[PDB]
RNA sequence: AUAUACCGCCAUCUUCAGCAAACCCUGAUGAAGGCUACAAAGUAAGCGCAAGUACCCACGUAAAGACGUUAGGUCAAGGUGUAGCCC
């Protein structure tokens, strides 16, 4: 049986969001991909190194905000721009968020020496897909 | 016991109230020391202040 | 909380006493109506048994 | 390195090997598992081992209307959040290492005689608060199956009343203990039985049957005898109300066919008034507590017969040889008649 | 203060009389006769339970006593009458394809509900999950046959009795009564026989709908003046 | 060291179509069992199949393929529980 990325079926109770919830097979039919750069098309270079920066932004983030990200990141590289969006939750205080915000953004364009921003999105609770 | 635990509950003759906990109310009977749990101490105590 | 024993006694004792013990809270519409204007029999569950023996069944042929 | 780490749900889901072969079937003889600490309870973020002050994270951001500065806690001022925060997490160890002490049952170990609450309140809002439970058997029963071989369920027992004549009992089955218990007392609610009593804490007249295998004889008793029957007969009767009686049972002992024949026994005597209506006589009461006063207990609401009921010199009653040989002095047992808790 | 008034000129009043709608008026042995009423199945098809309602065997055929089945009628027809009065649900069973039509018609006729289609398990025992939470079953229910497709007694006697649902049933010689709330020894297999029990209670229903809106009509007018 | 503590990714039946929460009913309220369409106690969310999508079509091929089965494979991908080594 495979098991790559596949949340299994439980009692009904595992609230799953929409990433969660489609195996890997479903990725460009009804799911898209969480990075987006040029790097993996026909005649590009930098494929490995943009993927090294993006291993590493997605555990940044994760500890850097620890308890607030509600999804998976989505990363755009547009130029040498980097932006990050990130769905979060709305339990932190608002002076928080833009403290980590003002922070992340400052040291992320220093160690990666590139612009970055960061782009959050609030919910009041994680979306729920579907209960598996 | 049930009188050991509580400091409180003074097995007297004039303590008719508590007396009466150990008596049947409708036979008039003294239950016996297993039917409450008392020590035999607290019996013996109990049955001479009923009586 | 109505008594699903049917094959204990009849949906009116059951219902009667149920009202008496406070579990249920309200008389069903059709109480009172059965009350006032009884079935001949009590509707109470009863086996079939076949019989044995020199029972017989007491219907007549009619002649 | 540091892209060889994991997240904290991985991690756990690894050390606590929850799932695997040995879960399966219970395959290892296992008693005290490992379980989850939640490493990020009592973390604050921005807090770090070097004690740093951010405003706006940490600390407040204005200060008497100024805007705070980056700031580091002295040495011996860190040394006290340090020890705080152990002192915290330990006591929040420590609370969770403490346990209600449970009320026992039948036994320490057994789960026969403890209560379960009252059921669950139904959709429409119903309620059974008056109502309690009680467990009377809980059952771990296996079935073969072709994939996962012996598989294991529970099947539980238990009796709903209120006290006041309202009594019933239903089986539970499901794969979980828990799940049991809430099928088998919300269904027990649905199958109640209406239990006549006399004088509201004894039974109308001695009842012998026999449900299958299991013989019960009960005996109708007078105040102050208290509960001298079988423990689940006491926590049954406790359920219908019944304060007053002594049962025996002989033959196969089984729990469900007590319950059953219990309940079908305490549903089908006749009261009073029902043998005043049947034969058409008052039913006359004599104490000897009363000495020779006739206490009318119950009169036909009907008319009242003229002709005395017949009196056979000698009746062709069968008797129990046991109740016999117990008023001729002849039965001796060490175990009857013994001293015993209020029940 | 205006409640147990309605409620004892409108409710408790139909009560206090032995035929408050009339229904006695609807039939006779005489007209019971004529649809063929009489008529059970042969001797061998008797069911033991019908043996106090059978006047006979003619001819290892036998009779229902149309006697018995006048007073068990009077009594169906009078719960039937008070309960469309009160307003209950009213539910009509039967599985005689022969009559599944008529049967739904005239349910729908007099304002009531029909059931004559396969009975899936736990209409009755499990309607809330069936239905929903909120759903209201029938306050009463009458069987025009009492027996399914097998010749077997129709799940829904031995369910409405777990619903403690009141059950008026026809029972021809071959059913089993003992659960019928209120049973009416009859002929359920012919025609004239069927037909006459859907007039009499679609008649029963309509009177006693039409009688609690002339009683609830008048209590109004001389309420306000 | 232990795949007989595990995560992770998989083989296998599968060139399968079943699994099943929550209820309901039958068996005297036993382990258990639950269908007949001119129907007789089952209703079943969800998951799989299917449907859709990829490739050159609606075909075919891929992909997909649940719950479980073999304490199946892998502590030597990486991580990691327990135990062990630290001139
Ligand atoms: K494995
Ligand atoms: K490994
Ligand atoms: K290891
Ligand atoms: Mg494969
Ligand atoms: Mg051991
Ligand atoms: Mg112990
Ligand atoms: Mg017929
Ligand atoms: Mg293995
Ligand atoms: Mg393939
Ligand atoms: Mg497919
Ligand atoms: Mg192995
Ligand atoms: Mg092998
Ligand atoms: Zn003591």
């Amino acid at each position: 049986k495979n098991r790559a990325a596949r949340v299994r079926v439980s009692k009904g109770d595992k609230p799953v969001t929409y990433e969660e919830a489609h195996a890997p097979h479903y990725i460009a039919h009804r799911k898209g991909w969480l990075s987006l750069h040029t790097g993996n098309l026909d005649g590009e270079d930098h494929a490995a190194e943009r993927t090294v920066e993006d291993v590493f932004l997605r555990k940044f983030m994760w500890g850097t905000f620890p308890g607030c990200l509600a999804d998976q990141l989505v990363l755009k590289r547009r130029g040498n721009q980097l932006e990050i969006c990130a769905v979060v939750l709305r339990q932190l205080s608002p002076h928080k968020y833009y403290f980590l915000v003002g922070y992340s953004e400052t040291l992320l364009s220093y160690f990666y020496k590139c612009p970055v921003r960061l782009h959050l999105q609030t919910v009041p609770s994680k979306v729920v897909y579907k209960y598996l | 016991c049930p009188i050991c635990r509580d400091h409180k509950l003074h097995v007297d003759f004039r303590n008719v109230k508590l007396l009466e906990q150990f008596v049947c109310a409708h036979t008039g009977i003294i239950f016996y020391a297993p039917y409450t749990g008392v020590c035999v101490k607290q019996h013996k105590r109990l049955t001479q202040a009923i009586q | 909380a109505g008594s699903r024993l049917e094959t204990v006694g009849s949906i009116f004792s059951r219902t009667r006493d149920l009202v008496r013990a406070g579990v249920l809270k309200e008389k069903p519409l059709w109480f009172d109506v059965y009350d006032a204007f009884p079935p001949l029999r009590e509707p109470v569950f009863q086996r079939p048994r076949v019989r044995y023996g020199k029972a017989k069944a007491p219907i007549q042929d009619i002649w | 390195s540091f892209f060889t780490k994991l997240t904290a749900d991985e991690l756990w889901k690894g050390a606590l090997a929850e799932t695997g072969a040995g879960a399966k079937k219970g395959r290892g003889k296992r008693t005290k598992k490992k379980k989850r600490k939640d490493l990020n309870r009592g973390q604050i973020i921005g807090e770090g081992r070097y004690g740093f002050l951010w405003p706006g994270l940490n600390v407040p951001l204005m200060k008497n209307g100024a805007v705070q500065t980056i700031a580091q806690r002295s040495k011996e001022e860190q040394e006290k959040v340090e020890a705080d925060m152990i002192q915290q997490r330990e006591e929040w160890d420590r609370k969770k290492k403490m346990k209600v002490k449970r009320e026992r049952g039948w036994s320490g170990n057994s789960w026969g005689g403890i209560s379960l609450g009252p059921p669950d309140p139904g959709p429409c809002g119903e309620t059974y608060e008056d109502f309690d439970t009680r467990i009377l058997e809980v059952r771990n029963v296996f079935t073969m199956t072709a994939k996962e071989g012996r598989k294991k369920s529970i099947r539980v027992l238990v009796a709903v009343g209120n006290g006041k004549g309202a009594a019933g009992f239903s089986i539970g089955k499901a794969t979980d203990r828990m799940d049991a218990f809430r099928k088998a007392k919300n269904r027990a609610v649905h199958h109640l039985h209406y239990i006549e009593r006399y004088e509201d804490h004894t039974i109308f007249h001695d009842i012998s049957l026999r449900f299958k295998r299991t013989h019960i004889k009960m005996k109708k008793q007078p105040k102050g005898y208290g509960l001298r029957c079988h423990r689940a007969i006491i926590t049954i009767c406790r359920l219908i109300g019944i304060k007053d009686m002594y049962a025996k049972v002989s033959g196969s002992i089984n729990m469900l066919s007590l319950t059953q024949g219990l309940f079908r026994g305490l549903s089908r005597q006749e009261t009073h008034q029902q043998l005043a209506d049947k034969k058409g006589l008052h039913v006359v009461e004599i104490r000897e507590e009363c000495g020779p006063l006739p206490i009318v207990v119950a009169s036909p609401r009907g008319p009242l017969r003229k002709d005395p009921e017949p009196e056979d010199e000698v009746p062709d009653v069968k008797l129990d040889w046991e109740d016999v040989k117990t008023a001729q002095g002849m039965k001796r047992s060490v175990w009857s008649n013994l001293k015993r808790a209020a029940t | 203060e205006d409640s147990t008034d309605f409620n004892d000129k409108i409710l408790n009043e139909p009560l206090k009389h032995s035929d408050f709608f009339n229904v006695k008026e609807l039939f006779s042995v005489r007209s019971l006769f004529d649809a063929r009423v009489h008529l059970g199945h042969k001797a061998g098809c008797r069911h033991r339970f019908m043996e106090p309602y059978i006047f006979g065997s003619r001819l290892d055929h036998d009779i229902i006593d149309l006697e018995q089945t006048a007073t068990h009628l009077q009594l169906a027809l009078n719960f039937t009458a008070h309960m469309a009065y009160r307003k209950g649900i009213i539910l009509f069973i039967s599985r005689n394809r022969q009559f599944s039509y008529l049967i739904e018609n005239m349910a729908r006729d007099c304002g009531e509900y029909a059931h004559t289609r396969y009975f899936r398990g736990g209409m009755l025992t499990n309607a809330r999950l069936l239905f929903g939470p909120t759903v209201r079953l029938p306050d009463l229910i009458i069987f025009l046959h009492t027996l399914n497709n097998i010749f077997e007694p129709h799940v829904a006697v031995r369910d409405a009795a777990k619903m403690n649902i009141p059950t008026v049933g026809i029972v021809d010689t071959n059913c089993n009564p003992c659960l019928i709330t209120y049973p009416v020894p009859g002929n359920d297999d012919s025609p004239l026989a069927v037909h006459l029990y859907c007039r009499l209670f679609q008649t029963a229903i309509t009177r006693a709908k039409e009688k609690r809106q002339q009683v609830e009509a008048l209590y109004r007018l001389q309420g306000q003046k």
